[PDB]
């Protein structure tokens, strides 16, 4: 009943911090302020709408997220939850470790089971974005006031360069999804304050742009009498794309798979090279800037200082570490180069496994829940045209 | 003969130090510090294909399924051939069936005929007790247990014109005491759960337990582990669990409790070292390298070295590599759950001291977890080792020599079906991008042949015509419509919206459009400071946006510049948001809603604080 | 600035109110306060 | 893959022993009238065995009266299928209380069926997530011997809140073992022997968590297994340095009455001394009564150390070590 | 952490400069069938300066500067509440060596005494003492006299010289 305020005061003043973080470094304008502050505001009023006599208002992390994602789409922006879980399990924008460190005042009277919640206790998983994206559409009515367009092209330009492949696909899956479409445009987003109840038909519109990029690639594959997609190249595609590299996407990318202990490929660091243990380490220095028996500590760090006791990488340094994310493709493109059945499809199910992993690692749901998302989109193109 | 020792005890842990020095001045490392020096010793496999066939437990009642060591028949002893390498283990459909030579690598032999004997129970151990070296031979019989049964056979006659391996049997002891046994060892000499007993290995096939036993059950122990060892022979059974090692000679009334392990280790795994005096005792977060006393026969342990990993199903095996010095014991700990090994070095050398040099790990394979490795003997500053590896969920018994020097059943199943009827009904989508791809072929190819034409440049001013045409009614009906209190599409035009492509004037059709709108209740986004996000790089410019994906599908375009051009008028038509209200849009209505919250919630809605 | 002197490594303190008496480099108890510029004057003989 | 220095608790593993330890109380007393007939229930079954203090394992001599009859009446079917019916019965009502894991989670184990899972596989909060993943990193560098690269992971290891003890001094040799620039490896143990060491009683009545009285403590009856490798590492880095006698008083100043080995490298304090004073440059006054007080001194502290525990020097031997350098000065 | 005390701080903190006594017990029950060991702290006795246990032990006039100290720092004196109070020394009797004194006040101790008798200052070789005296009776006895707990106490000497050894009356 108080100190849910105190709650308050600060809930805008962290999410304040996430987005002067993206004006301020990101280049994002200063009107995305002002959009999401009626974002802001409208749910203040159902909090308002609910008694005062046992509120429980109902805020995670999860929300300001979800709150600062329908921003993004009403403004039309190719930042999407690929590019938010990029932003903060990397130490990007204040999602993680958000209690500790934001206040500095505002902190003691708070009490233990809020300030728990404040921080950065997990990162979200299995549709807890997305529900609660579900949650946000539905309690404050971003449809039939603004435009809840998902701008599918700002979608999947990323998804041709996640895994470097042709752009005939851009359009191969636009026809698949301009054939299987109510209403040819507009990918709709989904609202609910209906009830807690996860509906089964994945009504997520992120969600199901993915299933169109995965049955378009094993069909534009599968069956191609044209013969102008070879084996022989998918044994150059799959070959090619399951090789580790030091860019800061993947750097970045590598974070990822650290964070999610639920799933396999998860312990996958085993597998680390020479040069992605350094700049490993190099982040773990922007984790500590978020994270009487004192002179200790202080005497432990005098023999280990954090930088190398000699040559390290400070000024007299190289040309270049570590090359672009316009570079690295210039060696993928430039290596896959020959272009022009029961072990074919096999071939085929080499990126089955692991294009639909790496996906399913960049936004944060299992493989159950890619499961739904398969047999809603084939099992309704099917019904459609029969 | 070193120092420091404790005679219950004597530790080398991770990387710390010994626990000793004589100080001897002999000018040869004056030192008896038990780390001995050497280089790195790096290890890498040599890769072959051998043989072949509730989630969150797993039951410690299997030992393994899997037992192979050069042996010795009853043929083989009264004639001067010596050295027979088999190979058995249980597969089939049930695991209720049980089924060689080595020519430079070990492989099955080529009369390949394995003596797939089927029995009435799965098989849950399956061991060849090996050979005490006070006998001379190697011993020619096997020994397994089942769920409903233990059989014994007998390895007789292998053959050389047909490389057939016939057995005799035992008879299969059943359960007159109805509890799953869990250890046999030779070195019917059994440990059912909760008491062992000495039963009697028969010479007749062609056809018991003894009276002397005992009772091992602890009330507390709610596993299902047991483990049974001879002690050098001279009638010294040394019996476990997960928690404690109880000594008991058989012979005499004499026993003893050794071990007591529940405090904060508790013990996984015993391979008994072929070596009757150096025997090794796998404990977690420890490895015990606990041999034989040399005077008193009853038990000694050793320098014994810390287990880094903190796991709840761990196994080990052990095997030896003599050479002229010393003896080297390599400690081979694996796990039912990861992939990943771990091994040591102890220089058992001559006067019952030893060493160790440290620990190093290699690599696997992508598709499996381990359950059962298996050394080999061979017969007998490059350190070599051979082992065959069994896993779990893999059905491919490999090889291993270390020396010195995923398309998962989840992704068939849901794709390609098979029915005849819908065999070809998504097959007309299939043509339906094969027709319309070629439609596009040369619908943009409408566009190549034009090069800076003044058709596309009338309709480019035809173009942005008609953008300032329908902006304008909407920027009214935005006025109108002013005072709601309570969007942005670009999409409005039907024509082609797809035959002019000429990136560098385009902008200055989209700059011209953003001259055009200098006053208020219209205002717009940027176009080169954040497109950023697509790249995650500089963009200078939407000149030069394109100069880099079009460097990007050269290799893998054919014709290289049709894809390219119609995906960045796409991104532009798609973040095509240059319909925001102005300024005084919000200003009227972020305060208006603040306004239907009392005074408890206005410091509440504050930004711009701190 | 109002300061101290610590006595055993001679760090000049400053101390608040309803602080721990230690030095903040040493832990050390015992601290011995210093002089500011102030006027006095004397005779002579 | 290894072992994680996270004092880590949740919910259901504080039941899930609650649930075991409580259910071993009853077993063993339903033992306590079959053997005898022909408020946390962890600090209740504790009051039994003795926590080992030394060691992983307490270690039994079997070289003793420590003999036993062998109890031939064996534990059948029938007097065990009749003996857990009744707690069993008894243990339904907590498992109402417990999750829906946890009822399967005891009744599987009660059958046998050790559990696959890790208990550090779910810990989920993002920096204990961070200390996994560089624990397991740590080692990675140090089995493939990478030190200068294992140092950072190290660095960045001691910095985030919640690492323990255990992984500050276990693989402190990447200073000692780097010597390139560094801080020479005993520096490092200097600050270990400080201000972790204490010279507490194990209480022994408290259920320990997260720390381990094998290797991290240093409490009294179990010198610190870091103190001791300060002992015996830096006489070997005087015997390297060829300041004695610092050590010798830095042994000579505690009174270690509990063991025998640290009298034993306060012996070699003197033997090692004992050499270069015997070698006088000789092919005599002060030089000749000198090396009889450290020939003197170690006969009565190895004389000492033999009258502890069990503690097995090489008593013939080392007498013979010391005897050669009577000839030598004569 | 445990640091170093020099003598320069217990002045200023105006305390004793103590130390810890260590003094380890036993428990010997039924002619020893069980033995204990406890090593228990018993309060801080002071330390001279320059003793062995003083922190400036070996320590050189370089670097008792560097501790506030004198550069000829004298020691002997103890730290009691910050006070310097050193132990005044005594004239005892020369121990091992019996004395023959006369003193009247031997006559004050009763009839038939005399002013005649033998006082030996024994020690122990732990520094104890213990003062043996024979009187002389003026009827030809002869007694012996001590003082055990805080009294004084008298007996013949042909108890105490039947009572060492065997001896007859002729030896
Ligand atoms: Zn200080």
């Amino acid at each position: 009943h108080e100190a849910k305020l105190l709650f308050l005061k600060s809930f805008q003043f962290i999410l304040k911090r996430q987005i002067r973080w993206l004006i301020t470094e990101m280049r994002f304008p200063k009107e995305f302020e002002h959009v999401a502050k009626i974002i802001w505001l409208k749910i203040l009023k159902t909090i308002n709408d609910q008694p005062q006599e046992e509120l429980k208002l109902q805020l995670h992390m999860t929300s300001t997220i979800s709150i600062l994602y329908l921003a993004s789409t009403h403004l039309s922006l190719p930042v999407y939850t690929c590019d938010y879980i990029k932003w903060i399990c990397t130490a990007k924008m204040p999602y993680f470790q958000a209690s500790e460190i934001l206040p500095k005042s505002w902190r003691i009277q708070l009490p233990n089971y809020y300030v728990s919640i404040l921080e950065g206790s997990i990162s979200p998983f299995n549709g807890q974005l997305y529900n609660k994206i579900a949650l946000t559409c539905g309690m404050i009515h971003f449809k039939e006031f603004f435009n809840s367009e998902i701008s599918c092209q700002g979608l999947l330009l990323k998804l041709v360069m996640q895994c470097a492949l042709p752009p005939e696909f851009y359009f191969y899956t636009k026809q698949v999804i301009e054939f299987e479409e109510t209403d040819i445009r507009n990918l709709t987003l989904w609202e609910r304050t209906d009830e807690r109840h996860t509906g089964r038909v994945s009504n997520h519109a992120e969600l199901r742009v993915l299933s169109y990029f995965m049955l378009t690639i094993n069909w534009m594959l599968s069956f191609d009498r044209d013969r102008q997609y070879p084996l022989k190249w998918i044994l150059s595609l799959t070959e090619s794309l399951t090789q580790r590299t030091t860019t800061s996407e993947s750097i970045g990318r590598n974070i990822v798979k650290v964070v999610y202990p639920d799933k396999p490929t998860s312990s996958d660091y085993f597998q680390w090279s020479e040069e992605e243990t350094l700049e490993f380490l190099k982040w773990m220095e922007k984790q500590f800037l978020p994270t009487d028996q004192k002179i200790a500590r202080r005497k432990l760090y005098k023999i280990f200082p954090l930088d190398r006791e000699a040559n390290h990488d400070g000024e007299f340094n190289d040309s270049t570490h570590q090359l672009t994310f316009i570079e690295d493709l210039q060696e993928r493109y430039a290596k896959q180069t020959p272009f022009f059945p029961p072990a074919r499809k096999e071939a085929i199910g080499r990126l089955l496994t692991h294009i639909a992993s790496q996906l399913l690692v960049d936004f944060a749901i299992s493989k159950e829940q890619l499961k739904d998302c398969i047999s809603r989109i084939k099992n309704a193109c099917l019904h459609r045209m029969n | 003969l070193g120092v420091g020792v404790q005679g219950a005890s004597l530790y080398c842990p991770q990387e710390n130090y010994t626990t000793k020095k004589q100080e001897k001045p002999q000018w040869l490392r004056p030192v008896d510090d038990t780390l001995a020096e050497d280089a790195l010793d790096l290890h890498i496999v040599v890769k072959s294909l051998l043989c072949d066939t509730d989630a969150f437990f797993w039951d410690p009642t299997v030992a393994n399924r899997l037992d192979s060591q050069y042996i010795q028949t009853a043929s083989d002893l009264r004639n001067y051939r010596d050295g027979t390498e088999i190979i058995a283990y249980a597969s089939g459909k049930t695991g209720s069936v049980l089924n060689l030579t080595r020519q430079n690598t070990l492989h099955l032999n080529r009369h390949n005929n394995v003596t797939s004997i089927e029995l009435h129970s799965p098989i849950k151990s399956i061991k060849i007790p090996g050979a005490s070296e006070s006998i001379g031979r190697r011993s020619n019989l096997v020994g397994i247990i089942t769920e409903n049964s233990f059989q014994i056979f007998r390895i007789e006659s292998v053959h050389s014109r047909s490389c057939d391996v016939m057995v005799s049997s035992s008879e299969p002891l059943y359960f007159v005491e109805i509890d799953d046994l869990q250890v046999v060892d030779f070195a019917a000499i059994i440990d059912i759960k909760g008491n062992w007993s000495i039963g009697r290995i028969p010479k007749n096939f062609n056809n018991l337990i003894d009276n002397l036993h005992g009772t091992i059950f602890d009330p507390e122990e709610l596993s299902s582990w047991k483990r049974i060892e001879w002690f050098s022979h001279f009638q010294k059974i040394l019996v476990f669990d997960r928690s404690k090692m109880i000594e008991i000679d058989f012979m005499n009334n004499w026993q003893t409790e050794v071990v007591q392990a529940k405090a904060w280790s508790n013990i996984r795994d015993y391979k008994r070292i072929d070596d009757k005096n150096g025997i090794l005792l796998t404990s977690r977060e420890i490895i015990i390298v606990g041999a034989s006393e040399s005077n008193d026969p009853v038990r000694r342990i050793s320098w014994k070295h810390d287990l880094d990993p903190d796991d709840t199903t761990l196994r080990i095996t052990v095997q030896k590599v003599k050479k002229p010095d010393h003896i080297l014991l390599v400690a081979f700990v694996y796990s039912m759950r990861h992939k990943r090994i771990y091994m040591h070095v102890f220089s058992h050398r001559k006067a019952n001291l030893f060493q160790s040099l440290g620990c190093s790990t290699v690599l696997e394979i992508p598709g499996g977890t381990p359950t059962g490795i298996e050394t080999i003997l061979t017969l007998d500053f490059e350190l070599v080792v051979d082992f065959l590896v069994k896993l779990r969920n893999s059905s491919e018994v490999y090889y291993y020599a270390l020396s010195n020097t995923v398309d998962h059943p989840e992704w068939a199943s849901l794709f390609n079906n098979a029915d005849e009827r819908e065999k070809e009904s998504i097959g007309a989508l299939v043509s339906q991008i094969k027709l319309k791809e070629r439609e596009r072929i040369s619908r943009v190819q409408n566009l190549i042949e034009h090069e800076n034409s003044h058709d596309e440049d009338k309709y480019l001013q035809d173009l942005g015509y008609r953008l300032s045409i329908a902006t304008n009614e909407l920027l009214e009906s935005w006025q109108k419509t002013k005072d709601e209190s309570i969007h942005s599409k670009l999409k409005n035009l039907l024509e082609n919206s797809d035959s002019f492509a000429s990136i560098p004037e385009f902008s200055s059709l989209l700059d011209q459009f953003f001259q055009y709108y200098q006053d208020q209740d219209v205002t717009f986004i940027g176009f080169e400071k954040l497109l950023h996000l697509f790249l995650h790089e500089d963009v200078p410019g939407l000149d030069i946006f394109y100069n880099k994906l079009l460097q990007c599908w050269v290799l893998v375009s054919p014709q290289a510049e049709l894809l390219t051009k119609e995906i960045v008028k796409d991104i532009i038509w798609s973040l095509a948001r240059l319909e925001k209200p102005s300024l005084f849009e919000p200003i009227q209505n972020e305060i208006s809603r603040s306004l239907s919250g009392p005074y408890q919630d206005i410091i509440s809605s504050w930004d711009m604080d701190d | 600035t109002l300061k101290y002197i610590c006595a055993e490594c001679s760090s000049k303190l400053s101390l608040s109110r309803t602080d721990a008496v230690r030095c903040k480099d040493c832990g050390h108890r015992i601290l011995l306060k210093a002089r500011t510029k102030r006027l006095v004057q004397f005779e002579a003989r | 893959m290894f072992e994680v220095p996270i004092t880590l608790t949740n919910r259901k593993f504080a039941q899930r022993r609650k649930l075991k330890y409580q259910y071993i109380n009853y077993i063993s007393r339903r033992f306590d009238r079959i053997s005898k007939k022909s408020s946390d229930e962890e600090r209740k079954f504790w009051k039994k065995y003795e926590k080992p203090e030394k060691s992983f394992e307490i270690w039994r001599t079997v070289s003793s009266q420590n003999k036993q009859p062998i109890n031939k009446q064996k534990m059948t079917y029938h007097n065990f299928k009749k003996i857990e019916k009744i707690p069993l019965r008894k243990m339904e009502i907590p498992l109402l209380h417990c999750t829906k894991e946890n009822k399967l989670y005891f009744q599987s184990i009660s059958r046998g069926l050790e559990p696959l899972k890790t208990s550090t596989s779910e810990v989920r909060n993002y920096r204990t997530r961070h200390i996994v993943t560089l624990t397991d990193l740590l080692h990675l560098n140090v089995s493939r011997h990478n030190w200068s690269l294992a140092y950072k992971i190290f660095a960045t290891l001691i910095r985030i809140p919640g690492v323990q003890i255990k992984s500050l001094w276990g693989i402190g040799v990447e200073i000692l073992d780097n010597l390139s620039n560094s801080s020479s490896g005993l520096d490092f143990l200097q600050w270990m022997c400080q201000i972790y060491s204490s010279k507490s009683r194990f209480v022994q009545n408290i259920n320990y968590r997260s720390i381990v009285p094998p290797f991290q403590t240093g409490s009294r009856t179990h010198t610190a297994k870091f103190a001791i490798t300060y002992l015996w590492s830096s006489l070997i880095n005087c015997q390297k340095s060829m300041l004695i006698d610092k050590i010798s008083e830095w042994v000579l100043t505690p009174p270690f009455m509990e063991d025998a080995e640290v009298w034993f490298i306060y012996a070699s304090c003197h033997l090692l001394k004992a050499d270069t004073l015997s070698r006088q440059f000789v092919n005599r006054d002060i030089k000749i009564n000198q090396v009889i007080k450290h020939i003197h001194y170690v006969r009565t502290f190895l004389k000492i150390c033999l009258d502890k525990g069990g503690f097995a020097v090489p008593s013939r031997l080392i007498e013979n070590q010391l005897k050669s350098f009577e000839s030598r000065l004569y | 952490v445990e640091r170093k005390v020099y003598p320069s701080e217990s002045r200023q903190r105006l305390t004793s400069y103590r130390g810890k006594l260590l003094l380890k017990l036993k428990w010997s029950v039924n002619n020893g069938e069980e033995n204990l060991f406890e090593v228990r702290d018993c309060g801080g006795l002071p330390v001279m300066l320059q003793s062995n246990r003083c922190h400036l032990n070996k320590m050189s006039p370089y670097e008792l500067v560097q501790h506030k100290e004198e550069s000829d720092e004298i020691g002997g004196y103890f730290i009691v509440n910050g006070i310097e109070k050193l132990i005044r020394m005594l004239i005892v009797q020369r121990r091992n060596h019996p004395m023959a004194i006369i003193r009247p006040s031997f006559a004050n101790r009763g009839a038939s005494y005399s002013h005649y008798g033998i006082q030996i200052r024994s020690v122990r070789p732990d520094q104890t003492s213990q003062t043996n005296v024979l009187h002389y009776l003026n009827d030809g006895q002869v007694t012996f006299r001590f003082s055990w707990r805080k009294n004084e106490y008298l007996v013949p000497v042909v108890m105490i010289l039947k009572a060492l050894c065997h001896t007859s009356d002729r030896e």
